[PDB]
């Protein structure tokens, strides 16, 4: 996980997912006494993508389709930067949180979405 | 078949799987696996109950509970109470065990209920802190996983 | 009036219009803002499910 | 254990089960022994064991038995309040509040409870 | 039993055809249900597709309820 | 980390229960007090309805544009459960209605959330006001209102509606929409004209309707404070209740950890 190894692109889209978790984490105990509704608007705004970030990085497996059912998914790394970079700059923003859990690639959580 | 709809149907147990029964005291671990037992009556399944630590008279309620439902002359039960040796607590589920076995070399079926693993725990650290064998986490010995 | 009843309806401060005329322009004057927009703003929907799922679980 | 055997039914009341416990970790350290889990005996279970499972119900008579019983730093995880609990049929809560209410009995309706 | 954290590995492969077809939508059901369950006495005036859910959670948890010494063929 | 770092956490969480539990029956006096303000303002109301009912008829040469063919309320404090919300999503429901329909939506907002809500998405507004006291007077209302009245007479308005919370009861409070605008054998003596009056009599009447949608706002506000508080003490109790676990469970693990090091040190000396 480093610029000189992996490319600028792929280590800014991990690094603004990791930023992005860390901030909803330390918001957590605030969210468990008052609620969602009195943060800022911008924290709002995150907490948001933060929960959208974190079941689009759900994915079900071929080794598991017997545990569940449904069948396995193989997810390229073009693709995976794409779906976060774009959860992130907000392109995603109008899709309910539940099109991005066991979804693969970020074409089958639009696709969940029409559900 | 446990005869329990939410078990039968959402956590299934086949012939050979090891399955646990957890949970905090007096919420049904015992009900749960003395009616799987009783189950077994016409399935062909032969069925085994080591009691271990359990209070005499619990164990006699259970024994009672299996003749009055007809589930006694499939099952074998080995009993070692609270008020016994720690050397016979921790040795009880091997003999239930081997009892088990039997039916399993010679091409048939068997069914063990061990009624409390966490007790044979107990019995074997006390066995342990009295050969003064260094302790582990929790104060149990570096074998209990073993165990 | 009536021959039964006397009804008075009565006003708690002066009501000249110029007062109110004065009240108007002093609430328009707080209603001028740097982001006016078009006026078919719209899509909170998704929003207003998003905080009100977050409520449901708060209580 | 002798009026059980005469053909009654008997009461054994114990002033403080705890206090039990403690007096079996105190030997246990004099006696040199290794300690086990939060400092107590290693044959905690063991020395419960052997008390409590002469209080039953035989063919000739009865001993039922009324325990006090003391948690230490009001933890029920604790290895005393738990090895005890694990002989215990019934719980008897005698509460303040009740008692200003003017109910002497004291005990608790909604807190106390039977395995019956 | 709590159906969120309780699992067999190898049970998938031991059921009979007709329990490994029905239990589909019973699991299913108290999942749905888990997310309801709390919030439920105000969700009578929430939308349709969510009391549908809601009714149909409220009746398979009644129906998983059994007896001791009671086991069903 | 260990046992020191838990302390201070249950004590922390111990402190802000007890002041939202204070704040629960604060919130419980305030309400009543809000109740009794709704209900010194219904004979005005009552009245006023007969008179411009009875004048009307007795003089139907004369039909005022109110009576032939969005004003929001929001609060000024937090802690609300979720009652802001609810009506603003009883607002967007509506006037998606009328954006289908082809028609333009001017507003009025009354208090600080209603601000928040369109500042935070650019939403236009023809008049606003805020800060009212909890105990509010018709007095501050008549500018806005007029901003609202003046455009339905130079036609810049269609239909004039309130937007506030109703208090159903104590732990309901329903979000409504309520169209302002548009709207017994003997005759009155008029003075000066009937005209004149009829013209005086329902400013007063649209008034009356706004300050009594306010109020039982205010009352809307305190119940829903009263709820919340509750709630936010409870989730407290939950949360102390699992970090004591954590604290009994980080207490025997010390002792142990303590007792293995003296057995160790003594099995070696
Ligand atoms: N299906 C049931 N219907 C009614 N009562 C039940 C049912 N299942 C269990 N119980 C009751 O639950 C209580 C505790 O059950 P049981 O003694 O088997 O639990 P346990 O976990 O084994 O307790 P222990 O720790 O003492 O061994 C008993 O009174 C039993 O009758
Ligand atoms: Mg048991």
């Amino acid at each position: 996980l480093d610029p000189l190894v992996i490319g600028q692109d792929h280590y800014d889209t991990a690094r603004g997912v990791q930023y992005v978790l860390q901030r909803y984490k330390e918001l957590k105990d605030i969210i468990a006494i008052l609620g969602m509704d009195e943060l800022s608007e911008a924290d709002k705004l995150l907490v948001a993508r933060a929960r959208k970030i974190q079941r689009f990085l759900s994915q079900p497996f071929f080794v598991a389709e017997v545990f569940t059912g449904s069948p396995g998914k193989y997810v390229s790394l073009k693709d995976t930067i794409a779906g976060f970079k774009g959860i992130l700059n907000g392109d995603y923003d109008h899709l309910p949180e539940q099109a991005f859990y066991m979804v693969g690639g970020i074409e089958e959580a639009v696709e969940k979405a029409k559900k | 078949q446990t005869g329990y709809k939410s078990v039968d149907a959402m956590i299934p147990v086949g012939r050979g799987q090891r399955e646990l029964i957890i949970g905090d005291r007096q919420i049904g671990k015992t009900a749960l696996a003395v009616d799987a037992i009783i189950n077994q009556k016409d399935s062909g399944i032969k069925c085994v109950y080591v009691a271990i630590g359990q209070k005499q008279s619990t164990i006699a309620n259970v024994v009672r509970k299996l003749e009055e439902n007809g589930a006694l002359a499939n099952t074998i039960v080995v009993a070692a109470s609270a008020s016994e040796s720690a050397a016979l607590q921790y040795l009880a589920p091997y003999s239930g065990c081997t009892m088990g076995e039997y039916f399993r070399d010679r091409g048939e079926d068997a069914l063990i209920v061990y009624d409390d693993l966490s007790k044979q725990a107990v019995a074997y650290r006390q066995i342990s802190l009295l050969l003064r064998r260094p302790p582990g986490r929790e104060a149990y010995p570096g074998d209990v996983f073993y165990l | 009036v009536q021959p039964n009843m006397v009804k008075v309806l009565a006003d708690t401060v002066v009501r000249a219009g110029d007062l109110d005329e004065a009240a108007a322009q002093e609430a328009l004057k707080a209603a001028e803002k740097a982001l006016q927009g078009k006026g078919a703003e719209f899509d909170y929907s998704a929003a207003a499910a998003r905080l009100a799922e977050a409520a449901a679980q708060l209580r | 254990e002798k009026f059980r055997d005469e053909g009654r039914d008997v009461l054994l009341f114990i002033d403080n089960i705890y206090r039990y416990t403690l007096a079996g970790t105190e030997v246990s350290a004099l006696l040199g022994r290794m300690p086990s889990a939060v400092g107590y005996q290693p044959t905690l279970a063991e020395e419960m064991g052997v008390l409590q499972e002469r209080i039953t119900s035989t063919k000739k008579g009865s001993i039922t038995s009324i325990q006090a019983v003391y948690v230490p730093a009001d933890d029920l995880t604790d290895p005393s309040p738990a090895t005890t609990f694990a002989h215990l049929d019934a719980t008897v809560v005698l509460s303040r509040d009740i008692a200003s209410l003017g109910i002497y009995p004291a005990v608790d309706p909604l807190d106390s409870t039977s395995r019956q | 039993v709590n159906a969120g954290i309780s699992v067999s590995r190898v049970g998938g492969a031991a059921q009979t055809k007709i329990i490994k077809k029905l239990s589909g939508g019973i699991r299913t059901a108290l999942a749905q249900y888990r997310e309801l369950a709390a919030f439920a006495q105000f969700a009578s005036d929430l939308d349709e597709a969510t009391r549908k859910q809601l009714e149909h959670g409220q009746r398979v948890t009644e129906l998983m309820k059994q007896k001791q010494y009671a086991p069903m063929s | 980390a260990g046992a020191k770092e838990i302390r201070s956490k249950i004590a922390s969480i111990k402190s802000t229960q007890k002041i939202t539990n204070a704040m629960e029956k604060v919130a419980v006096s305030k309400m009543r007090k809000a109740q009794m303000r709704m209900a010194a303002g219904r004979p005005y109301a009552e009245r006023i309805r007969q008179v411009i009912g009875h004048l009307a008829n007795a003089n139907p040469e004369y039909r005022h544009p109110f009576m032939v063919e969005y004003i929001v309320v929001s609060s000024d404090r937090g802690l609300c459960g979720g009652l802001n919300i609810n009506l603003f999503k009883s607002l967007v429901k509506d006037m998606s209605g009328y954006r289908e329909q082809g028609a333009e939506i001017d507003l009025c907002v009354i208090g600080s959330k209603g601000a928040s809500f369109f500042r935070s998405f650019g939403g236009n507004v023809v008049a606003a006001i805020s800060h009212l006291g909890e105990e509010p007077s018709i007095n501050d209302l008549i500018g806005s209102v007029k901003v609202m009245l003046d455009a339905y007479l130079e036609g810049r308005i269609d239909r004039l509606f309130v937007v506030s919370n109703k208090f159903v009861n104590t732990m309901t409070q329903k979000p409504t929409v309520e169209q302002l605008i548009p709207l017994h054998h003997w005759d009155y003596l008029y003075e000066p004209d009937a005209k004149s009056l009829l013209d005086g009599l329902l400013v007063r009447y649209v008034e009356s309707q706004v300050y009594q949608a306010v109020v039982e706002n205010n009352a809307c506000e305190q119940a829903a404070r009263m709820i919340a508080m509750k709630n936010a003490t409870d989730n407290a109790g939950e949360l102390i209740s699992d970090l004591q676990l954590i604290y009994n469970k980080a207490r025997q693990a010390a002792i142990t950890q303590e007792i293995s090091e003296i057995v160790g040190g003594a099995a070696a000396v």
